[PDB]
């Protein structure tokens, strides 16, 4: 809303991306107020262009802005996997009001598939005395950010009490997720041994898991 | 002359300007007492203060519990011209 | 003749640090002292007068004080376009006199430099002499260890190395390394490679490039 | 030393009012706020120049945001009232110039870390922390596993250090999900080496501001 | 807006005399002392002396006394400062400064004000026997595909040149951001050389022109070069 900034661009390393910033007259065109943002998930947004053609002390010179009658655009020219964020622009709308962009979730291509990385952790005995249980299912260090979790009791598919988080990207550029699946003690000390399944890519990445004691 | 007992007050001493903007400098013994919103920017300012653009003058602030460099001077400059006129002005 | 000592000659302090010279007049003079800051290649800058004033202009985080023989200058917290020459000055007799000089500089965090090769220009084999330039630019500390491999075969006596002035800004250096050799020597080898070593590097950076390519 | 801290993980009801502070560290001309909602983009809220005096807000606040700061202390604050559930969002601050340059680029060079104000009129609930204990699965590479899971909690953040922050190498703290009851749940791994598993003690420490819930965890092999 | 334009830099035989020159601009000239301050490379500031601008008196310094010579002209509103029977010693940078204005006491005692707050740009006098050397510009390319990886550095080396100093700009001067000029070098040969490297994005090189200006005075040599990269 307000500006019109294209939400998926996609590039490859050492190719060069053009990321746009559609305005009128009244906020982009007229003025020279232009500011270019990126900003890693859950991280805060960093100052990467100014006044249309700034780079800012620290900001390396792949980044490069430019503007053109009511669209502004920047270059990323030097593409690695550190530059897989979300770029917004802000623009001067007029005194007093400043608006900013959609965002546009730059994805570099060339990346080499990681297999997920899987850690499952039965429930603790203090649970289990307060009449519940709970199996962590922990996924890290996997591209692309799209798994799929299954949970099988001894052999079979458990569809009920799961709860799977959204992959989100980590500080290493991989994606994490993260599944628990909510049991009754009854259930957890009736059956030979749990098991999370995590399908990525095609492959599968199974992990056990059997009460002691 | 040091003036922080007689120029501020409790709260501090509002009524005491000074002029923070301006397009040039200013000629010898001129007076500027014009309130344009001054443009700092390329915006227009369209007459009212917002993105780079402030209000010309500014408020002291006269704090009594101000440091002696940021507590109210009072000045006066004494300019004695001589042109080609009869000297009005003598002492004994 | 009123003799000035600064103390100290040099130092390093880091960013935020409260940094602080002295400046011992060999006679009384009573604040008539002044302290100048001069930056590499500009000339002396203003910022304290009688030796307790600060220059209109000058940011609130430098002071000055003292009187009689004894004078302090203090910077709040060193910023990094703090980085200059300090000179005091006395005006309470004929002649004027300057102190030692106090060049300060910036501790830094370690930064690795962006290591470029340059071959000899077409136009300057026509006069016989070859000139191969190495760059290092934006690193940090000073230290850097430059080598000359031509054919994988260790060049000495034969480079100069010039280095810049703390930069005003990420408080960094840059280094050039010019190789000069003859036309003759110049097309007796073939693989020309500039090797840098620096704390900021894991391993020794090569940067070649192949003569007549 | 020009960084910007922003203090505050403020929960409240809607309708109340929320003051988010930001403390500015080094020189800095006019301070400025972006709020950002959950999952969706940035928008402007307004600008301060303490030191001139000029405020500026959106037009969509009109008598909702009031920006204040006392120099005295060299903090901004900035108040938004009549929350609804569309004011639940990160708000950052941002810094406009430095301390000299009465200039404004409106680009913000400086932000601080995120201040979460969740708006909500359910009540908040308090998590329960249970030790995620290792086995010879996790441990016998050398490395093992041990984790804290933080079940059961409303609302977000919760704040998860290990021996009160004397452990940070190969801490990996989960995202939360966001369960079919509305609650929050987390997970905090740690890689130790196995050797230490019996000399160095393992503890997780789990703080939940809302709440003003604090709780400790021994991680322990289970024998 | 106040300012001290002084002559260029000069090289000069052992035992010849230097005259520089101080134009003010932009306050009266008349109302203000004139001072002169050296600084040989790497020592630190030496005073010289002082001229009254409006009479003309002067006071040297004792270590000058006899060699140096200070002249004034008010329609041009400049200060002249010439050193006379010149040594290895006097191969220094020249400043003239200006203070502000002497004042009187409240009793009426004459109270000196010798701060400086405006000062020229320097002019280096090298006193050597060496004949002058203009300058050779050569390009160097970022032949290697530097590009790749966003940030592409190109520089100029000027090569066999004295005495000092050479002014290096880019783009007649709009290019400042990245630019990197290094310190000559004495090569043995007992001539200069230097490099000026500047960094820019690799997706301007082939949308704005690069060129750099040497500029050396002493021997009246001024070259622009089009930096352009070798494709291989």
């Amino acid at each position: 809303s307000a500006l019109t900034q294209p939400p998926s661009a996609s590039g490859s390393p050492g190719q060069s991306v053009t990321i746009s910033c559609t305005g009128t007259s009244s906020d982009v065109g007229g003025y020279n107020y232009v500011s270019w943002y990126q900003q890693h998930p859950g991280k805060a947004p960093k100052l990467m262009i100014y006044e249309v053609n700034k780079r800012p002390s620290g900001v390396p010179d792949r980044f490069s802005g430019s503007k053109s009658g009511n669209t502004a655009s920047l270059t990323v020219s030097g593409l690695q996997a550190e530059d897989e964020a979300d770029y917004y622009c802000s623009s001067y709308a007029g005194s007093n009001n400043l608006v900013f962009g959609g965002g546009t979730k730059l994805t570099v291509l060339g990346q080499p598939k990681a297999a997920p990385s899987v850690t499952l952790f039965p429930p603790s005995s203090e649970e289990l005395q307060a009449n519940k249980a709970t199996l962590v299912c922990l996924i890290s260090d996997f591209y692309p950010g799209a798994v799929t979790v299954a949970w099988k009791a001894d052999s079979s598919p458990v569809k009920a009490g799961v709860e799977t988080t959204t992959p989100s990207k980590q500080s290493n550029n991989k994606y994490a997720a993260s599944s628990y699946l909510s049991l009754t003690p009854e259930q957890w000390k009736s059956h030979r041994s749990y098991s999370c399944q995590v399908t990525h890519e095609g492959s599968t990445v199974e992990k056990t898991v059997a009460p002691t004691e | 002359w040091n003036s922080n007992n007689l120029d501020s007050k409790v709260g501090g001493n509002y009524n005491y300007l000074y002029r923070l903007f301006r397009k040039s400098n200013l000629k010898p013994f001129e007076r500027d007492i014009s309130t344009e919103i001054y443009q700092a920017g390329s915006t227009p300012c369209n007459g009212v203060e917002g993105f780079n653009c402030y209000f010309p003058l500014q408020s002291y602030g006269f704090q009594p519990t101000n440091g002696v460099g940021y507590q109210p001077y009072r000045v006066v400059v004494l300019s004695f011209e001589l042109l080609h006129a009869p000297a009005t002005v003598c002492g004994p | 003749d009123i003799q000035l000592t600064q103390s100290p000659s040099s130092l390093s302090a880091s960013v935020g640090d409260r940094v602080t010279i002295t400046c011992q007049a060999s006679q009384d003079i009573s604040n008539y002292l002044n302290w100048y800051q001069q930056r590499p290649g500009k000339a002396p800058k203003l910022l304290i007068y009688d030796a307790s004033n600060l220059e209109t202009g000058v940011p609130s985080r430098f002071s000055g004080s003292g009187s009689g023989t004894d004078f302090t200058f203090t910077i709040s917290s060193l910023q990094p376009e703090d980085i200059a020459t300090y000179y005091c000055q006395q005006y309470d007799n004929p002649p004027l006199t300057f102190g030692g000089g106090t060049k300060l500089e910036i501790k830094r965090t370690v930064a690795a430099p962006s290591v470029f090769i340059f071959p000899p220009s077409d136009e300057q084999l026509k006069s016989g002499t070859a000139s191969v330039v190495c760059l290092l630019n934006n690193f940090y500390p000073r230290e850097a260890k430059v080598q000359w491999k031509v054919d994988n075969a260790l060049q000495s006596g034969n480079s100069q190395e010039s280095v810049t002035e703390q930069d005003s800004k990420d408080s960094t250096y840059s280094l050039s390394s010019t190789l000069t050799l003859s036309k003759a020597d110049y097309e007796k080898h073939k693989v020309y490679a500039c090797e840098v070593t620096h704390q900021g590097l894991s391993s020794p950076v090569t940067k070649s490039f192949n003569r007549g390519e | 030393q020009v960084q910007l801290v922003q203090s505050g993980a403020e929960v409240k009801k809607p309708g109340s009012s929320v003051k988010v502070s930001c403390k500015a560290s080094g020189g800095t001309f006019g301070i400025s706020w972006v709020r950002q909602a959950p999952g969706q983009g940035l928008e402007w809220m307004g600008r301060i120049i303490p030191i001139l005096g000029t405020a500026n807000h959106a037009q969509k606040f009109q008598g909702r945001v009031t920006i204040t700061a006392d120099k005295s202390t060299g903090t901004v604050y900035m108040e938004l009232s009549s929350l609804r559930s569309e004011d639940t969002a990160v708000y950052y601050c941002a810094r406009d110039g430095d301390s000299g340059s009465y200039y404004e680029t409106l680009g913000f060079d400086y932000w601080g870390q995120g201040t979460l104000v969740t708006v909500s009129s359910a009540s908040t609930k308090g998590p329960s922390v249970f030790p995620l204990a290792p086995s010879s699965k996790s441990t016998s590479g050398g490395t093992a596993a041990l984790g804290c899971l933080v079940k059961d909690y409303f609302p977000e953040p919760v704040t998860v250090s290990w021996n009160s922050g004397a452990l940070t190498s190969g801490v990996h703290t989960f995202p939360a999900v966001l369960q079919s009851s509305g609650l929050y749940s987390l997970s905090s791994v740690v890689t130790v080496p196995s050797s230490s598993l019996g000399t160095q003690t393992y503890i997780c420490n789990v703080n939940h501001k809302p709440s003003n819930t604090k709780v400790d965890k021994k991680v322990e092999p289970k024998s």
